[PDB]
RNA sequence: CUACACAAA
């Protein structure tokens, strides 16, 4: 049913009653009301689902869903004559792909045009960044308020080629989506950690040895998203990385339905006692599906003789081992059962975001 | 001298075909693996002379070339004995029987590794290639394991890596210097790896009786994932129910029901300078193993540790073979961190502080033996001081003040007062043999006592 | 290196997924082994994370210069009364697997230094060929010479 | 650390970009220490506030050896730009430059 | 030569307050009034700010060293 | 190549 319950959208916002705070943003940015994107902190609360998959979209949801970042084309910073000597390509390079944006579209293309004709030193800032390509930005898709870097006297910064970059961030850092900001489990009771006799302790009464908690609270802060459609993107943040976890789980149900032709993806054996060994390596696969596959697949086989994954740091791979004292034929359904599972799984989360955020 | 035609052209040389990079940890690799760089695997070749049995093998590493992995580099021709460059050989796209070609270095390969100052019979050994693809990583990687052999950590120190090319060197390290023969020390006659650090608190951890949550056991999720990284045949569990608990001990011996042995020896874990304080379970306190299975007890330094004579890793490298218990330490090490995986270990600024209790009994053991001392300087100010035959005064009372002022063994009462032994990080290092000593927790939480320079 | 004289070789880099975080999502940028404290005694280290606990929670920067008076007593009760445990472990969870580690997890910021010994500038491989000398006919020396 | 305090890096001049210096590296981001000394009164301090989980993580950081955020490093955690120079006289007026 | 556009150790931006936390941190310090002024509390300022309670996130911040401040 | 200096283990 219900399996995602209770969410709690609160944005992070500037508290203009601080005067300090209020006479700064007024006097360098002409800034009287909150930012055009703001950080907004998602707390999910979910039931009825285990710790690997809600984990698994906490993942994704950082490093592993697909984002966008500003990026220069080789070639795009002049390197001039009157260029400033200290905001450099590398340093300028960093601070402008990790400006959070909300891009809507790919094609934008942004110019940085900066001259410091003043005798002190001139801070350009993310206002300064002019779109020079795409659609007409009717919605600024970062904050004005970065300092992108300061010029020296009579120096310049002219950077031509700012266009829209996708990746992920498992790659590249830049990329990351979603800072963790709460986990815990609802259905496990806490010690009071407070005591000296506690605070070297986790705080949960069970081992994680032994626990298997199903109700968990999720909180995941997003770092730039508009201030009027927040409850949109965050619902399309949620979709998105349950469609990529379910597009990633059928990228090994693929596999599963070819086993009869023999991929190099794929092995399976005949060890013995009516015991057949399936070993699945999947390039480039991370932690998400990998115990994703050996949760679910523990959850339909209570008595599998053995199901584990690792995902070694080197070999850049998830290799996925099941033992199980059944046929070929009927282990490869119980694992495309399994994995039905999970897609099921996670069609229910993304319906229940559908019907939670509204 | 050291630098003239003798010591530096004639007993020493300069060598091609070998490499030089920082050594960091790896985890996952075996004891006689080495991790290499992709891009120091393309600089350094095997020369594989063609024939009819390896022509099909071969071909693919000439068809790569320079610009895939694996690859080749150079082709000596048989009927030319001249070579070739594989991005000029375009034309000749033909080997020979009899033709040399210069392929890189692939996972499998054997390479020597070392480590100056190359003291003992294992500062040189030969490693498994296991090549590292990441372009990223320019380290040479190793198991921690490993280190014993070359007197090595992890701080910036540097190896030579060398792949032997020629079909003696590479028989001969394959067969003769590979580090299953320097498992055995040629010196002590004793066992040279083994658990270090996290594994031995980790297998201390793992096998220990009661946790602080209660009995030491793992559902059967747990205990299959103990295994996921030990790289072996995984045990079964089918018999096992997901509801079922099962402890550390059961998964221990599970694994070292693989090479079954007899063990039976007191843990470091249990120490008489801890008995009058802690409270030692009666099944922590004596560790044995009846043809594999740990029927009670921890494993900790006294049998998994590094050098440890009479430890698990010894016997079965006598019973079954050093590169049995090579394999037996990275699966133990394997299912030790695997278990730290969920319990975690920490030490914390915390974990060496004394209750204010304890702070007064400590300065009350000092003030003792400054009073101690005091009397001493009073006797010397009556001239009480009488020195034995062959002693001055100043001798005398130079060894009195430093017995006096010698701090006693129940310094340790207070400190084990203020300590729990179940969760103190800094505590089981020094008890599991892991890391540190009674010595170091002493100056660290009660005193330094008296600073002594040439005795 | 930290600046109580902790050497350490960077030798795993782990993505923002698979890093250990805390309950309320902190996470470290790196990860140093309990094992490098008891021998090496460098107790400054884990003074200065106690601290820094409280200080970053505060806003603050304070003076932790030697032979000041300390009392680390007092700094943890500082670590409880800022809203932290008295140690300054947390309950972490494993990035990989999001299983919350039994144990509370010492965690916090210590000023940490990148000492100039880069492993691109101390790594050499060489080839079979390259530059020899004119007497010996042995290899040149080193990574200067292009072989040895 | 006497020792490790001198090789760290940082801004090891303020004035780099009119220098052409060989084998010196200059970090971009430099923090001061959330538990500063005296010290850094008087000599600008090299180094980040890198939070530090104290813990076994996989048996990776044994014997020195840290386990490092990727993220970390991507963001400019040490990052920075070493500089080399290559310095090549003319002798007479044999040679020259073409 | 800034404070970072990300929080190094999870990647929140604080770049974003960077500027407006400098100013009025300068402004904060000195209506409160080299040592005494970096003991002065800054919660309440980032907290207005917007920052959340992050230990990484509030340490970057306020222990950044300024390039513009030294050359 | 011959000093010398600064460093690493
Ligand atoms: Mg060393
Ligand atoms: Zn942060």
């Amino acid at each position: 049913e219900k399996i995602f319950q209770n969410v709690e959208i609160k944005p992070f916002l500037i508290d203009f009653s601080n005067l300090f705070i209020k006479n700064a943003a007024k006097k360098l940015f002409q800034l009287e009301e909150q930012l055009p994107l703001v950080p907004v902190n998602v707390v999910m609360d979910f039931k009825g689902i285990s710790r690997a998959a809600v984990h698994g979209l906490s993942r994704v949801l950082q490093d592993e869903i697909p984002n966008y970042m500003l990026d220069i084309k080789p070639g795009g910073y002049k390197i001039e004559d009157s260029t400033d000597l200290f905001m450099t390509e590398q340093f300028i390079r960093n601070r402008i792909n990790f400006i959070p944006i909300y891009a809507k579209n790919e094609t934008l293309v942004f110019a940085l045009r900066s001259l410091n004709n003043s005798c002190e030193v001139k801070t350009i800032y993310s206002r300064d960044l002019i779109q020079v390509a795409g659609p007409k930005l009717k919605y600024p898709i970062f904050n004005p308020t970065f300092e992108i870097g300061f010029l020296q006297p009579g120096k310049s910064l002219i950077i031509e080629d700012i266009y829209i970059k996708k990746g992920i961030g498992r790659k590249h850092a830049a990329f990351n989506l979603a800072v963790k900001t709460h986990f815990s489990h609802l259905d496990i009771e806490q010690y009071p950690t407070d005591k000296k006799e506690y605070m070297a302790l986790s705080g949960y009464k069970q081992s994680s040895m032994t626990s298997d908690p199903r109700h968990h609270r999720l909180g995941l802060c997003f770092p730039a998203v508009p201030l009027p459609h927040i409850n949109q993107a965050v619902r399309t943040y949620l979709k998105n990385a349950c469609r990529i976890i379910i597009g990633r789980i059928q990228s090994i149900q693929k596999i599963y339905e070819n086993f009869e032709e023999p991929q190099p993806e794929l092995v399976l054996f005949s060890m013995d006692e009516e015991k057949t060994k399936a070993i699945i390596t999947i390039k480039d696969e991370t932690h998400t599906i990998g115990n994703l596959l050996k949760t679910y697949i523990y959850e339909m086989i209570p008595d599998i003789s053995f199901v584990g994954y690792q995902c070694v740091p080197h070999k850049q791979e998830m290799v996925l081992t099941i033992i199980h004292k059944a046929s070929q034929e009927d282990l490869i359904t119980l694992l495309e059962k399994s994995i039905q599972n999970i897609i099921q799984t996670f069609q229910i989360l993304e319906k229940n975001v559908d019907e939670l955020i509204a | 001298r050291k630098e003239g035609r003798i010591r530096k052209s004639l007993l020493g040389s300069q060598v091609w075909s070998i490499s030089r990079s920082t050594i960091c940890g790896n985890s996952d690799l075996h004891l006689d693996e080495v991790g290499y760089p992709i891009s120091f695997a393309r600089t350094l070749q095997v020369a594989e002379t063609v024939q009819h049995y390896n022509i099909n093998r071969l071909m693919p590493y000439f068809l790569n070339g320079k610009r895939q992995y694996p690859g080749c580099s150079r082709v000596y021709k048989q009927i030319t004995q001249s070579v070739h460059d594989i991005e000029g050989l375009k034309q000749d796209f033909r080997l020979e029987v009899g033709d040399i070609l210069y392929r890189d270095v692939v996972t499998g390969d054997v390479a020597f590794f070392n480590r100056q100052p190359s003291l003992e019979r294992s500062s040189i050994g030969v490693h498994r290639i296991v090549v590292l693809e990441n372009p990223k990583i320019s380290t040479f990687q190793m198991n921690v394991s490993a280190c014993a052999w070359y007197n090595a950590d992890f701080d910036g120190d540097q190896m030579n890596l060398w792949v032997p090319w020629s079909v003696m060197s590479r028989v001969e390290a394959e067969l003769l210097c590979s580090v299953r023969n320097w498992f055995i020390s040629t010196k002590s006659s004793g066992p040279v790896n083994g658990q270090v650090q996290d594994s031995t608190v980790g297998s201390f951890l793992l096998t220990r009786t009661n946790t602080p949550m209660g009995k030491n056991v793992m559902n059967k999720l747990h205990a299959m994932g103990l295994f996921q990284t030990t790289q072996t045949d995984p045990p079964c569990f089918a018999n096992y129910s997901p509801t079922d608990l099962l402890d550390g001990k059961s998964v221990v011996s599970m694994l070292l029901r693989q090479t079954p042995i007899n063990y039976q020896r007191a843990p470091t874990w249990y120490s008489e300078v801890y008995a009058p304080y802690m409270h030692y379970n009666k099944q922590d306190i004596s560790t044995q193993i009846r043809n594999g299975e740990l029927i009670e007890g921890v494993l900790d330094k006294k049998a998994v540790g590094a050098g440890s004579s009479g430890g698990i890793y010894h016997l079965i490298s006598r019973r079954y073979g050093p590169q049995q218990a090579l394999k037996m330490i990275f699966a133990t090490q394997q299912l030790a961190l695997n278990y730290v995986r969920n319990a975690g270990f920490t030490v914390s600024t915390a974990d060496m502080l004394l209750t204010p209790e304890a702070h007064q009994e400590v300065q009350e053991i000092i003030n003792e033996l400054l009073l101690e001392s005091e009397e001493i300087n009073n006797r010397l100010l009556h001239g009480d001081i009488m020195p034995p035959i062959g002693l001055t005064t100043h001798d005398f009372y130079e060894k009195l003040q430093l017995n006096a002022l010698k701090f006693p063994d129940r310094i340790l009462k207070p400190i084990m007062n203020s300590i729990n032994p179940e969760t103190n990080g800094l505590f089981q290092m020094v008890a599991t043999g892991a890391k540190g000593s009674n010595p170091n927790m002493i100056h660290i939480m009660a005193g330094i006592g008296q600073i002594e320079i040439n005795t | 290196s930290s600046r109580s004289g902790n050497k350490g070789i960077a030798a795993l880099a782990l993505p923002t997924s698979d890093m250990p975080f805390t309950e309320d999502g902190l996470q470290p940028d790196l990860i140093v082994n309990p094992h490098s404290h008891p021998s090496r005694m460098t107790n400054g280290q884990m003074i200065e994370t106690t601290v820094g606990l409280a200080n970053a929670l505060q806003g603050v920067v304070t003076d932790g210069t030697a032979f000041l008076p300390i009392n680390v007593q007092l700094l943890s009760e500082r670590l409880a009364q800022e809203g932290l445990r008295f140690n300054g472990c947390q309950k972490m969870f494993n990035g990989q697997t999001g299983e919350y580690f039994d144990a509370a997890i010492f965690i916090g910021p210590t000023y940490h230094q990148r000492l100039q010994k880069f492993v691109l500038d101390d790594r050499y491989a060489v080839a079979s060929y390259g530059p020899t000398d004119a007497l010996t006919g042995q290899p040149l020396d080193g990574k200067r010479s292009h072989g040895g | 650390e006497t020792n490790q305090g001198r090789q760290t890096g940082g801004w090891y001049c303020f004035s780099w970009p009119y220098r052409v210096d060989m084998n010196r590296f200059f970090q971009f981001y430099n923090e001061m220490p959330l538990v500063k000394t005296i010290a850094h009164n008087y000599v600008i301090p090299n180094g980040l506030n890198t939070i530090v989980a104290y813990m076994i993580y996989g048996g990776y950081n044994q014997e020195d050896s840290v386990i490092v955020s990727q993220s970390f490093i991507d963001r400019g955690g040490f990052a920075g730009t070493f500089y080399r120079e290559e310095k090549v006289e003319l002798e007479s007026d044999i040679e020259s430059f073409g | 030569m800034l404070i970072p556009v990300v929080c190094f150790t999870c990647g929140f931006p604080i770049g974003t307050y960077a500027a407006i936390f400098d100013k009025a941190r300068t402004e904060y310090i000195k209506t409160k009034m080299l040592d005494a002024s970096l003991q002065i509390e800054l919660k309440d300022l980032i907290t207005a700010l917007g920052i959340p309670m992050r230990v990484c996130c509030r340490t970057h911040l306020i222990t950044t060293l300024d390039y513009r401040k030294y050359y």
